[PDB]
């Protein structure tokens, strides 16, 4: 999965 | 004589794959007579060649500021590789070396807890929403607040405090009009730190 | 030549009638060939002569550390009196003067709120008890914890953070065995600040 911050991609495993 | 200062990437940049972390070797007091500066860079003692010099800047005090910038990879940094800037210059008996890296030590995950205002705060015009972030290592972090997709900028955050178990805590306090709190509005604590899953977690907070 | 550093009294010392607060003028880098330091002190430009000199201390890096300590009255300090240490040494062209005083500006009463542990924390061995101290000016303060009249020592307190209304705030955190909190014990946050009534308040927290 992936995390986003204010619609900007953070990181994905 | 000319002096060297070496600065880490922003945590956020090392932590957001969509950003570009860079380390920065700043050289001050560069004479008008001998302005030419030579950077060699090493990563764990191995030389690298993709650094780039920023435009020369003349200062108020008659000297140049010369700056070289190394792009680095998210995971090298987070894996703790050591970055060495070596600076040479005619006005210098000997090259100045400086080294930096992430703080050494096993990373630990922050515990992120959101906390309603005190009952006693409820008289006042404005209330404090608290974000407690406890037990992270190392101290590299970013904390931000939002509501319905939009940033809430009226917060303040403590610097990291070292604890007796060797990890750090801090707290972030967002200040809202009481009526906004009373109105059912959901607020959120964004914490970015290397040892979190996907470098990110979020905790929410509303009137119950 | 020598360098000078003048230090404030401890916040707690200015705020407790029993304690004696003081202003400390420290001289470092004092040479072996010229140990003799001359101290003059002034309170609002008015010389005073009651300072006491600490025993001279060998540092082992070629120099001496010399310390003059000036006792002050609580009210003199809290009322904002200005303290000036002037230091003369034969290795100086001219005396070095340094000044300090309480921060200036309207003192503001702090707001002390105790915050219980989060439901998410309740799964853990230990829980966190929080005391948010806010709305205070100036930043000079001290915070403590206790349970049934006994001091509770497992806490940390952040430094004062400057807030957007021009006052300061901090959080302090006491970590306790979850059993103790489940079991109904009362835990207390102690704040000393000049703009509190009796320069002391205490707020308590229990499940
Ligand atoms: C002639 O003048 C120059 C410049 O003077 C400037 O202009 C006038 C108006 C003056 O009033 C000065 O105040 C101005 O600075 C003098 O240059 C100064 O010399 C100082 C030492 O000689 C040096 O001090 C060292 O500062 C370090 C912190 O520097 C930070 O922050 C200051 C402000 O606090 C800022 O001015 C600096 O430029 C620097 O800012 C950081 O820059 C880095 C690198 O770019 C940033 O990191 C990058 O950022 C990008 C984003 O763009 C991206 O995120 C990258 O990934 C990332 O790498 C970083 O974000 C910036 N931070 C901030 C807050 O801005 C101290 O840490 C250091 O202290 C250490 O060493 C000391 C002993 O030397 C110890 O006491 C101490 O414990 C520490 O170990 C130094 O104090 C000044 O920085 C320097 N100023 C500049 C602008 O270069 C020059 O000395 C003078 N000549 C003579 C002969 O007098
Ligand atoms: C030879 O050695 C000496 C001594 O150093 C020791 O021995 C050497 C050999 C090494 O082992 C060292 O590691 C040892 O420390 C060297 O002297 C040093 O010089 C430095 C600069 O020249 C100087 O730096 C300045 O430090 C200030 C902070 O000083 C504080 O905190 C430090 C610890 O962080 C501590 O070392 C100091 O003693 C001092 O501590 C406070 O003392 C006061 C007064 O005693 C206390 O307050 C009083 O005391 C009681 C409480 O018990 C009571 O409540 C009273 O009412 C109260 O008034 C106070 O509580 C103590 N606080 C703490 C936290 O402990 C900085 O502020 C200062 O910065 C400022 O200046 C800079 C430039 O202008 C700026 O960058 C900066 O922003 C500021 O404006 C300086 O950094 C060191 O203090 C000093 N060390 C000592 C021990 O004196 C000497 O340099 C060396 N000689 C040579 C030739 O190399």
């Amino acid at each position: 999965d992936c995390a986003w911050h204010l619609g900007e991609l953070v990181w994905c495993t | 004589g000319p002096s060297v200062f070496l600065f880490p990437p922003k945590p956020k940049d090392t932590l957001m794959i969509s950003r570009t972390p860079e380390v920065t070797c700043v050289v001050v007091d560069v004479s008008h007579e001998d302005p030419e500066v030579k950077f060699n860079w090493y990563v764990d003692g191995v030389e690298v060649h993709n650094a780039k010099t920023k435009p020369r800047e003349e200062q108020y005090n008659s000297t140049y500021r010369v700056v070289s910038v190394l792009t680095v990879l998210h995971q090298d940094w987070l894996n703790g590789k050591e970055y060495k800037c070596k600076v040479s210059n005619k006005a210098l008996p000997a090259p100045i070396e400086k080294t930096i890296s992430k703080a050494k030590g096993q990373p630990r995950e922050p515990q992120v807890y959101t906390l309603p205002p005190s009952r006693e705060e409820m008289t006042k015009n404005q209330v404090s929403l608290t974000c407690l972030v406890k037990g992270f290592y190392p101290s590299d972090i970013a904390v931000e607040w939002e509501s319905n997709g939009q940033p809430e900028n009226n917060y303040k955050t403590t610097p990291p405090v070292l604890m007796s178990d060797g990890s750090f805590f801090l707290a972030s306090k967002l200040t809202v009009d009481k009526s906004r709190w009373q109105q059912g509005n959901v607020f959120s604590c964004s914490v970015m730190h290397e040892a979190l899953h996907n470098h990110y977690t979020q905790k929410s907070l509303s009137l119950s």
